């Protein structure tokens, strides 16, 4: 509801704006996640939203 | 075929013969097994039993019994359990499947289990038996025995160790079973553990209150499978 | 070189490709099936190098 | 649905389809099948599959 | 554990069987005789087993057939009186009187 | 896989199917384990 | 020491019915080791 802005952004499909300042490290996070040493045990995937 | 030549669990191998590969025609089965990893077929299961010596033996045989030998079957045991008029245990053993019976040569363990027993009893009979990976577990009329292992060959000779069970007299091992879930261990992953369960139909005498018991790989410990009217556990 | 062929409805015939002269020409033939007619048979494409 | 135990309110399907479908008095021929007598629906539909 | 063919033995002499997985099962048939046993090789062929007898089946096929030792596949009806009754052009009842 | 641990079965049944079929139940395994040809090797680049 | 004595069948578990421990009485070890006389008192 947010993208009805007037001003062309680079890409399509506005989640490029939430998954672009930290998509560079996915992996920490995998890491992270499959030896179990963060959060609550959450893995907030990149490509399910 | 295969650059390791060790004593193993090794699986069998399917064999398709055909006229042309990429546009099969004409398809054929069989298997094929080895011989110089399989950990049961380097021992010696006993003294060998001749012909029309196992004839007169079968106005007296009472029930069948089979092993599968998980990883690659068609190296089964035939284990007889007979009338208590008739004395020793006996077994014998196929590489082929049974398709013939020139091939299923017969052997009789009545030394190796006499061994260790320190006096004759009456007369024995095979109960039940199982064959895991490693393992030979042989639950006959006067108590339950354990192969020491196979892939270790020092004696080319089985030896078997008697596992204790306090109070069990002759009439309580002719009712008991042996349950095993036949699962093949080919490359032995480090979390793969095998298990044994025996079962009795008993009383709940003094001396041992349990009638199931099971043990991890080395059968050595038996601990009962139930702690601390009541239900019976026909099968754990 | 390719080749395609069609089997009767129940039938199972088998293929077979051969040369006249296997001292100085080898080959490998592969079948595979693509496709399915609107009756119900199956195409198969054979196709020999 | 006013029977005893259940008298409640329900909503339901009601297929057209298979209510077509089981109309039952259809013409059909006694045809002659296998040296013996056997009775054949005569197809309707003009086509076999779309 | 090829095949995933499953078969029980019943008193009376019957056999049941089946495949790993369904719920559904047949009667292969019956075997009449003292003692005996069955066993299933690798590529799921069927013997039966009995002192002096290693039998694996009548006729043969290519692949691992399980009824072989059995000679006719028996007729699983019993004795009643059916009445049919048409409910479609392909569909049918049967009462069993 | 989930994440870092054994290993699972999945059966393909025919529930349809009839009993009588050479084929039914399809069982592979999964193991969360690594195979014993997967190593890595070092070239030298000499030969 | 101290000695027991039982009258038994000499059963499949156990062929013994004379055993005897020392000053901890942990270990209890028969008396007679290898038609068979009975032993009353050892
Ligand atoms: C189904 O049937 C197939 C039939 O092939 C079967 O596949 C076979 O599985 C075997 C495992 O059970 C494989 O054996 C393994 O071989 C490894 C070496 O592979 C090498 O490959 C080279 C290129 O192909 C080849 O040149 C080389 O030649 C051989 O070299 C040997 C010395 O390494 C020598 O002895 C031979 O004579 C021959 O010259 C090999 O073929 C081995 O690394 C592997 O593991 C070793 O085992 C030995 C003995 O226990 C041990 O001392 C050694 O340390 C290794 O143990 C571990 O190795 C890993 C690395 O892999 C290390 O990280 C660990 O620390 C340990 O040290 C094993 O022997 C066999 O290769 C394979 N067949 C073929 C053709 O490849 C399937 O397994 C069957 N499956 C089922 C389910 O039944
Ligand atoms: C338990 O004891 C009764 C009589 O004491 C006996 O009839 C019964 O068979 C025993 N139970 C079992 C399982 O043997
Ligand atoms: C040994 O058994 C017999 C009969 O089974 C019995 O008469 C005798 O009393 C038993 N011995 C003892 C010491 O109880």
């Amino acid at each position: 509801s947010k993208y009805d802005k007037p001003y062309a952004d680079p890409v399509h499909d506005p989640t490029w704006r939430w998954w672009q300042h930290k998509t560079k490290d996915k992996d920490y996070f995998f890491y992270l996640f499959s030896n179990r040493l963060a959060a609550e045990g959450i893995y907030i995937n990149m490509n399910a939203y | 075929i295969t650059v390791n030549t060790d004593i193993a669990a090794v699986e069998q191998w399917m064999i398709k013969i055909t006229m042309h590969e990429g546009l099969n025609i004409y398809d054929t089965e069989g298997t094929l097994l080895d011989l110089v990893r399989e950990p049961i077929l380097q021992w010696n299961l006993g003294r060998v039993l001749t012909e029309m010596e196992v004839r007169d033996l079968y106005p007296e045989v009472n029930d069948i019994k089979v092993t599968k030998s998980p990883c690659a079957n068609d190296v089964a045991l035939i284990g007889f359990m007979m009338k208590p008029s008739s004395n020793g245990v006996f077994i014998g053993k196929t590489i082929s499947g049974f398709w013939t019976y020139k091939e299923c040569i017969w052997h009789d363990l009545t030394e190796i289990i006499y061994a260790e027993l320190k006096d004759e009893h009456q007369g024995l009979t095979v109960i039940d038996l199982v064959l895991t990976n490693h393992f030979l577990v042989i639950l006959t009329s006067l108590g339950l025995y354990v192969s020491s292992d196979l892939r270790y060959p020092t004696t080319s000779q089985i030896k078997l160790s008697r596992a204790e069970f306090c109070g069990f007299e002759r009439v309580d091992y002719i009712r008991g079973n042996l349950w095993y879930n036949e699962k093949c261990f080919a490359n032995r992953e480090s979390f793969e553990v095998d298990y044994v369960t025996i079962t009795f139909n008993r009383n709940r005498t003094l001396s041992e209150s349990s009638s199931c018991f099971f043990s991890k790989e080395p059968f050595l410990h038996w601990l009962p499978c139930v702690f601390s009217s009541i239900p019976r556990v026909i099968t754990f | 070189l390719s080749a395609l062929m069609i089997p009767r409805k129940g039938e199972n015939p088998t293929p077979l490709v051969m040369v006249s002269n296997p001292h100085a020409l080898g080959f490998k033939a592969n079948l595979n099936e693509f496709g399915n007619t609107f009756d119900g048979n199956s195409k198969y494409k054979l196709d020999i190098e | 649905l006013f029977d005893v135990g259940k008298e409640r309110l329900v909503k339901r399907l009601l297929p057209v389809g298979t209510l077509m479908e089981y109309n039952l008095p259809k013409p059909f021929t006694v045809v002659n099948q296998g040296n013996y007598q056997a009775i054949s629906f005569t197809h309707t539909c003009p086509f076999k599959e779309i | 554990f090829y095949t995933s063919d499953i078969v029980f033995i019943v008193e009376d002499g019957r056999i049941l069987t089946t495949k790993a997985g369904l719920t559904t099962y047949s009667e292969l048939g019956i075997l009449k005789d003292a003692i005996f046993t069955l066993y299933y090789d690798q590529l799921g062929y069927i013997h039966k087993l009995t002192p002096e007898n290693f039998d694996a089946g009548s006729k043969l096929l290519g692949h691992g057939n399980s009824g072989s030792i059995f000679g006719k596949r028996p007729d699983l009806g019993f004795e009643a009186i059916l009445v049919p009754q048409y409910i479609s052009t392909n569909e049918m009842y049967f009462f069993a009187h | 896989g989930r994440f870092f641990q054994g290993s699972t079965s999945i059966a393909l049944v025919l529930w349809e199917g009839s009993s009588k079929c050479y084929a039914i139940t399809l069982l592979p395994t999964i193991k969360s384990s690594c195979s014993y040809l997967r190593t890595m090797h070092h070239t030298p680049g000499r030969h």
